[PDB]
């Protein structure tokens, strides 16, 4: 039933604004925390309970924390439109940033703030009766997102134990870039993240820019568009908890179905009817068409091509007016294709979910209104290329010790670079070896 | 005379692939 | 042509530029490209430092200093002997000889 | 996150006066000190440059220092001069005499304690202190000597903050003083040890900006100081207004400096165009980026085309799409790839801020770390070697007390700085 | 018949969204173009 | 049931405008894509489905793609009268033309554009349940039509396999000409077309100009007239799929009846009641008269005389008010003629088709209104003369390598000229060998 | 598909002024730069020649270069001069002196970097760049030297695009300057290597056009430059308007040039007729076809009757039937077989465009590749050999620095061009 959201740094807070806008508008909570219940349904309703708690006077308050080291974005949230929705203790802000240094976030500054975060999360978790996981939003390219996200996930993993942790992660894009030191922070993040996360979903801004140019008709997209797409994806995945349906899917089902070996937990994500109103009105949008859509690499929100690898597992979420026979016919058609390949040790490649609630339309939004949608998360060996290019860029800089004095001054041993780079080399070899056919190994 | 020559310059801007096409359906 | 070329017709070897293909054949480059960076235009624009159409080795051409002249209409340039002396158009042109690799 | 500014000598005091005019305009502060602005966005970060005194008024956290009071009477006579706190003006009774040793050792040590006392009083009043910002010339006397003295003392007292300097250095072509090479060499020796990040400006480059780009008929030192005040106030804009991708002085330093000696940077500001021409070309992100990398728009005599970029940073102000910024900066990196150091895979950082400078819808400021800066230092060292070999004026400095070994140390340190830049400037195919 | 009527209503809603999106696109394009006024040139050519 | 139309370059798009105008007017779809609401027929017909698909709101959209390298013609379609009919994805346009170079289309530019075209065609083929062939319209005289048409037909032939591909092809006229380099492009196109097309129909503008001058009373014809004639031909051939009739003819029947050996697949086409309104009232138009008409060489749409060869197979399509007994009597009278000769290995020379739907009348059109029409496609050895003349033109220029440096610069080996010219020489010898009587060889 | 224009020297700047008048008239652009047209067909391709400046205005994508500013003040003073961007005017201080070596080596290298900077500024702004168009005279000083210098630099930087030149060459009969043969010979040597397609015009042919066909009582250089601007604006018409059979500069080059050195073309424009005669003859395709091949209407002194056509192209503007175009070109090809090179089976390309120039029902422009162009170069070589054998004025060029071997290079290259044309003229099938 309940889930707690943790938003870290700039990308995570900005994506949080779009997420909470959507969850408010879909459930019907006013920006000041109220529910104008006007229906004659006779008995009350509970779908909000996953994301909101009531005090008793009927105000709603949400199950989230916003964590940042710089004040500006959280103070912008404090002064914005949703001022009265959040509890002021939930919005935590430090004085100064981690300056794109993972070492500064992890060792120097995040170590002071981290205990307040755990006290707030504990205070939330005590006001629950069926918590079934954490959703975490952060970017691994920046200093506080990497350092404090890793430190906080380590502490959470010790304190809460078996509870599942599902990450939505913005990785450094393969040729658009915003800062020089992105490879060092991403390598060190991935080193910490390997041990302490159950499924990690990867996003690249370059892919969502391509998708918004190609599918939507937007010449000049900005982060609010990308954040609204991410919010739609998270709403699709969590809808199985919140509304009636034929085949529900609990958050624990993802980890069991998607991860074959404990290091192989990085998944690709795509969403089908990303479409403009003029295209939406030029075409019918049947189940088989959107099922065909989720497998094209042009639909993905991460810049990787799955045609350079083999699929290991697929998880397909359908929401809206869909019938199981059409899902079966679609999946059988996908299975027929010759350019779609599964590893020979994974014969039963699919997990299905079917929910009746269609996706909500946001007043200022750019997506069309549609009767049905499908969302996919999938595990594929093609992902090894993302690590290989990050590792190549790391090798290029570290071969000349390009920036190391900053990291050593802010508290990190030089040895940590070699350890992390060797761990990522072993991860590359794992993805190379797992993809080797069984007939060759006798 | 002047108005006729003034009107004779407006009709020089026309395309030829849809010349006279209307699209009405015979019953 | 069925004949073998004569000595006069074999002088054409000097006038042409020759290169190897990828499979080992010997050919002639019809239209050589600049040995510095240049443009190949397609559905997208791209800069190539080196391309197979180049004849000589790739190199970065030298350029003249942008701030050589005085900030004004007066005819004063920087000297060619050192970095601080000045010169004018008296008996020589100092603006044409300010090209340097670095 | 509060900045403390220091302005030293005549050039520094004049640039400071123009800077505080620009900053007071952006936050809507009347020359009486009363707030008269028209949006709350102005108030919420006013603390960054102003302290609040009681009953409305605001006073600017700046120390004014000079060895002869002529400039202070000129700044007090200026249009914004009244805003400054009376106790913050520190001055002596006799000039520097254009001599570095005079400015540093004899009259320097007499005043320096009162300047440090004022700077400490100002620093300890902040709730959280950001780096210092210092404006001075290197060719002068009190500017060079007392500026570098104060920099050394503040770096001893506040080693964890940022130290940032903007510095003007004498042209080989348009000099006002004969003994410029000694003062420049000793000051560069002090800066390369003491500074965290240093920006260098040639008056010749600002004249070429004014004459070629702005087509000014009768330029004055006020215009030159406006160009400098524009870039200085632009660098801090993301500190004090909201934006889609915030940035900070420390974040700039972390992305710009690969190794601690290579901390000297070039500056530019893009939307420059004469009042007659402006009707013929609209401002746009491709146009700003193209002007931004054009050497015509760079504030030093050395040209980027003779070196290679290790790193660069662009700070954008205005309401604009992130896609155009990202794709333009990618296109510039791809198109000029030979001028970028190849063992760093992507050299440019971008940042975006919502609030532009007054009277422009959008603007960008450019900071560049390029090896062509070595040509400037080599030229100064050449003029020094011509003068030093012949003992041309040394008795003044020796009579103040300097050891010649100081001169040989400073020459050796600058020569090693030039060598370090020179190895990275040229390619090595092997 | 009921299902067909529902589909028609959704199509009409899509038409309305198309019109709104066109208006918003025009407004954003107007917003993103640059302009200069007199505060730009205030500090130049004073001869003081 | 379904057929997909592919329009390439300038001639193919302009002929497409006339074709889709005709198919709309024949079925009754309005330009905005909605059936008229004033009619109260009560029945809910589906015959359009061969060419249109419905979304569900009742808009119609057509099963076509328009492919071009220059924008201007497709932007004219986008801004024309049928703007709202087409889905915008179907209208694909590049930046710059193939400049009359086959090499530029095939190697440099079409190789870049072809994957978008293949993705659109795939998206069409996924929305079918009884696809029974591709119809392709292009000219082999221009650069993009030859190079990209060949490359795309080759890719289609690998990807779709056994599915039939029928081409409508504009060959270079024997004295009307538009560009100097036409023989090189037509030879190099034809080399690819031998392997990768099932039936190819050839058209020459000089024949349709002669036909419009002689039969119609048009002193100054232009391309819109020719394109309306071509549209009528395509409507006649595809009418067998769409309306009731005595003897239907599926698109697969053409290849079985017309092609004796796998290289001998180029057929001549003609159409009978091309007549003006003033002539139409002086003459009756019975079955036997139009059957006699289709055999006169003045009726042909390719400048060749079939009296210089021998027929191998004929396919006669009758549409309108015709009775089988009159078709049989007419064909037996034709068979009696002395200037019509069949190869002795082909005794049963004829295939017949009979459809009840009469030809549609277009408001601006130049053909008269007639109750019946017949259209013929036939295979004959006379066709060898067209290739022989394109060869001499190729040989005269290639003797001096007159233009080859353009082709070699745009990516082609000089060897490809000699290969194609030798293959066409072998095709000439094939037409000599196939036509030799068996009685002479004992 | 954007064109960049370069205007060089007095002749080039004047022809350019008339060209931009003609283009602004055809698209209905006011001399203030405001769009005032009356059909969307005018607006939808305005980008091809104009860039859009802010609030309404359009600016023309052209660079003006000259060695003495006398001309620039005259073009700025002209009726459309205001439209041009002030920063686009590039000028020197001292004149070319009618000397090729001076124009190429001393003042050329001084200015050339600023012209390349402007050309790059214009080229990199296009979303997709089509060829360059250059107007200059070959007999002058700055026109010849700086035009060929700039052509060489642009050919280095954009080798995959099209390079187009319009060029004026000295009459054998009415010269304005004595040293014309040297400048012409050196410039043709540069062009035959660098250019993709080159059009040549004799002022004598324009005078004969004006006097015999137009019967003008008092022609001026404005009329000659109007005829040239008419053809220049006509060649690009199919790039920028719809039509039944589109055509393009690259398609023209592919159909016109059999071998890469044979890229010199003849020009004509058909609907020319005096105001007294105009009442007597309506426009029709036969009339245009008869005038287009009439040697009275061709813009070079060499006449087709002494040579043979390798290839030709005709671009028709107006609403007309394709049948008449095809049948006219067939009838001329069949009836005139001796004037066409026999080892090419069809020499004429046709093209048809829907949109005529305003106020004319129909127009055609004719481009012809004919071997009789060899007679002009031989004639220029004769005048050169007369001057060169006696070293008549050589000390000026040698004082600039040329080796006499350059003159022998230029003679050998022109002689080889004449020989190659003569050999292809007399080739046979065998
Ligand atoms: N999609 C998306 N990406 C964002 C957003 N905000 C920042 N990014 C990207 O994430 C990376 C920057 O990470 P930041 O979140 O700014 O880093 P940080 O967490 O603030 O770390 P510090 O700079 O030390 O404070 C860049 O690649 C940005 O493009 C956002 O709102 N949406
Ligand atoms: N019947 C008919 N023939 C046409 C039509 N359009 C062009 N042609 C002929 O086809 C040949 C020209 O081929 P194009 O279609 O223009 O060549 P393209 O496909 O555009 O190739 P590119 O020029 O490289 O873009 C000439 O013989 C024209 O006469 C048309 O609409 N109808
Ligand atoms: N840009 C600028 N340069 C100045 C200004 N005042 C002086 N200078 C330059 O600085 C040098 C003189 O240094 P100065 O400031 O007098 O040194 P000080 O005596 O120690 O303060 C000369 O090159 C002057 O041209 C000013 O207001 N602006
Ligand atoms: N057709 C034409 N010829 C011109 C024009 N102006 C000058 N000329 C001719 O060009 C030659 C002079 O060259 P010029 O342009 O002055 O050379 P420059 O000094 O290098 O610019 C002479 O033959 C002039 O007759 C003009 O406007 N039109
Ligand atoms: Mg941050
Ligand atoms: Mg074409």
């Amino acid at each position: 039933r309940e889930a707690i959201c943790i938003h870290i740094g700039q990308a995570g807070c900005q994506v949080g604004n779009a997420c909470w806008e959507l969850f408010c508008l879909e459930h019907g909570i006013q920006p000041d925390g109220a529910m104008p219940s006007d229906k004659t349904i006779g008995v009350e309703d509970d779908a909000f309970n996953t994301f909101f708690s009531e005090t008793g006077a009927g105000k709603h308050v949400p199950r989230a924390v916003f964590l940042d080291l710089e004040p500006t974005v959280v103070d912008e949230v404090r002064t914005g439109t949703y001022r009265q929705l959040f509890h002021p203790e939930q919005l935590i802000s430090g004085k100064e940033d981690a300056a794109n240094n993972y070492a500064r976030g992890h060792y120097t500054i995040g170590k002071e703030i981290v205990d307040l975060c755990l006290d707030r999360i504990r205070k939330l978790a005590d006001n629950c009766t069926g918590l079934q996981g954490f959703l975490v939003y952060h970017a691994v390219g920046g200093g506080t997102g990497s350092g404090l996200g890793a430190l906080l996930l380590e502490r959470l993993s010790v304190d809460y134990g078996k509870k599942s942790k599902l990450g939505y992660t913005v990785y450094p894009s393969p040729q658009v870039s915003t800062a020089v030191v992105e490879p060092y922070n991403s390598v060190l993040s991935t080193h910490s993240l390997l041990e302490h996360t159950d499924v990690a979903a990867m996003l690249d801004n370059e892919a969502i820019y391509d998708l918004t140019r190609r599918n939507l008709d937007i010449e000049r997209p900005t982060y609010t568009n990308l954040n609204r797409l991410i919010g739609q994806v998270v709403s699709s995945l969590t809808a199985s908890l919140r509304f009636d349906g034929a085949l529900n899917v609990d958050l624990t089902e993802f980890q069991t179905n998607l991860v074959p070996y404990p290091r192989i937990h990085f998944v690709l994500t795509s969403y089908a009817p990303v479409i403009s109103a003029e295209k939406a009105y030029h075409e019918q949008l049947s189940v088989s068409e959107i099922s065909n859509a989720v497998f094209e690499p042009a639909s993905m929100m991460t810049k990787c091509d799955p045609r350079h690898g083999k699929y290991m597992a697929c998880c397909l979420m359908y929401r809206g007016d869909v019938v199981p026979k059409d899902v079966n016919a679609a999946v059988a058609t996908i299975k027929t294709k010759r350019t779609i390949q599964f590893v020979d040790w994974s014969p039963t490649g699919f997990k299905c979910g079917i929910n009746y609630q269609p996706p909500t339309v946001v007043p200022g939004g750019d997506l069309a209104k549609v009767q049905r949608a499908v969302c996919m998360i999938a595990n594929s060996t093609a992902i090894a290329e993302v690590f290989a290019r990050i590792d190549h860029k790391f090798d290029l800089m570290y071969s000349k010790r390009a920036f190391v004095h900053w990291y050593v001054g802010e508290g990190m041993e030089e040895g940590e670079f070699s350890e992390a780079r060797e761990d990522l080399a072993a991860l590359e070899k794992d993805y190379e070896e797992v993809g080797a056919e069984s007939a060759d190994m006798d | 005379l002047h108005e006729r020559l003034s009107s004779k310059i407006s009709n020089g801007f026309a395309s030829s692939a849809y010349w006279g096409a209307t699209g009405e359906l015979p019953p | 042509k069925g004949r073998d070329p004569t000595e006069k017709e074999l002088l054409e070897v000097e006038r042409l530029y020759f290169a190897y293909a990828d499979d080992g054949a010997v050919g002639v480059v019809q239209k050589p490209h600049f040995h510095g960076p240049h443009m190949h235009v397609s559905i997208c624009n791209r800069k190539y430092v080196t391309c197979p159409n180049q004849v000589y080795r790739a190199s970065l051409p030298a350029v003249r200093n942008a701030r050589s002249r005085f900030p004004g209409p007066i005819p004063v340039w920087t000297s060619t002997k050192n970095l601080h002396a000045v010169a004018s158009n008296d008996t020589y042109r100092p603006g044409v000889h300010n090209v340097s690799k670095f | 996150r509060e900045i403390v500014c220091v302005q030293a000598g005549q050039c520094g005091n004049q640039i400071g006066s123009k800077f505080w005019e620009v900053i007071s305009d952006e936050h809507g502060v009347d020359p009486t000190g009363t707030y008269q602005g028209d949006s709350d966005l102005q108030l919420e970060r006013i603390n960054v440059y102003f302290d609040e005194a009681t009953g409305g008024r605001y006073v600017p956290r700046s120390v004014l220092i000079d060895l002869e009071p002529g400039t202070m009477d000129s700044v007090r006579a200026g249009p914004y001069g009244q805003i400054f706190r009376p106790d913050n003006f520190i001055f002596g009774q006799s000039g520097a005499g254009n001599n570095w040793a005079k400015g540093h050792y004899t009259e320097g040590a007499e005043l320096i304690d009162s300047v440090l006392d004022v700077c400490c009083k100002e620093a300890e009043s902040c709730d959280c202190l950001q780096g210092f910002q210092i404006c001075h010339s290197l060719g002068g006397g009190t500017g060079s000597g007392m500026g570098t003295l104060l920099i050394s003392k503040l770096r001893e007292q506040y080693p964890d903050r940022i130290m940032m300097t903007f510095s003007i250095i004498p042209s080989p072509k348009v000099s006002d003083t004969v003994v410029e090479p000694y003062n420049t060499t000793l000051s560069v020796h002090q800066l390369v040890e003491n500074s965290d990040e240093s920006m260098c400006i040639d008056n010749e480059a600002l004249y070429d900006i004014c004459f070629r780009t702005l087509k000014l008929t009768t330029p004055t030192f006020g215009d030159l100081n406006h160009l400098v005040s524009a870039v200085v106030s632009g660098v801090t804009c993301c500190l004090r207004f909201p934006g889609q991708l915030n940035s900070d002085l420390r974040k700039l330093a972390v992305n710009l400096v690969p190794f601690p000696r290579l901390h000297f940077f070039m500056m530019g500001f893009a939307p420059l165009t004469s009042r007659g021409s402006q009707q013929y070309r609209g401002l746009s992100v491709p146009e700003l980026t193209q002007q931004m990398f054009d050497a015509k728009n760079m504030m030093q005599a050395a040209d980027p085309r003779h070196g290679r970029y290790l790193t660069a940073s662009a700070l954008f102000r205005g309401r604009m799409s992130t896609k155009e910024v990202d794709e333009q900066m990618l296109n510039v990196q791809n198109k000029n790839s030979s001028y970028f150091i190849e063992w760093i895979p992507n050299n440019i950082k971008s940042s975006v801020c919502d609030i532009p400078p007054k009277g422009l819808k959008m603007a960008v400021t450019f900071i560049g770390n390029n090896t062509c800066i070595q040509e400037m230092f080599r030229r100064v060292g050449e003029q020094f070697t011509l003068m030093f070999r012949r003992k041309a004026f040394l008795h003044w400095y020796t009579g103040e007390g300097m050891d010649e070994m100081e001169f040989t140390e400073a020459e050796s340190n600058m020569n090693d700085l030039v060598s370090e830049y020179q190895q990275y400037q040229d390619a090595t195919i092997e | 018949r009921e299902r067909h009527a529902e589909r028609l209503s959704i199509a009409a809603e899509q038409m309305k969204q198309r019109e709104a999106s066109q208006i918003r696109k025009k407004q954003l394009d107007e917003l993103y173009t640059n302009q200069v006024d007199e505060d730009y040139f205030k500090y130049w050519d004073l001869c003081m």
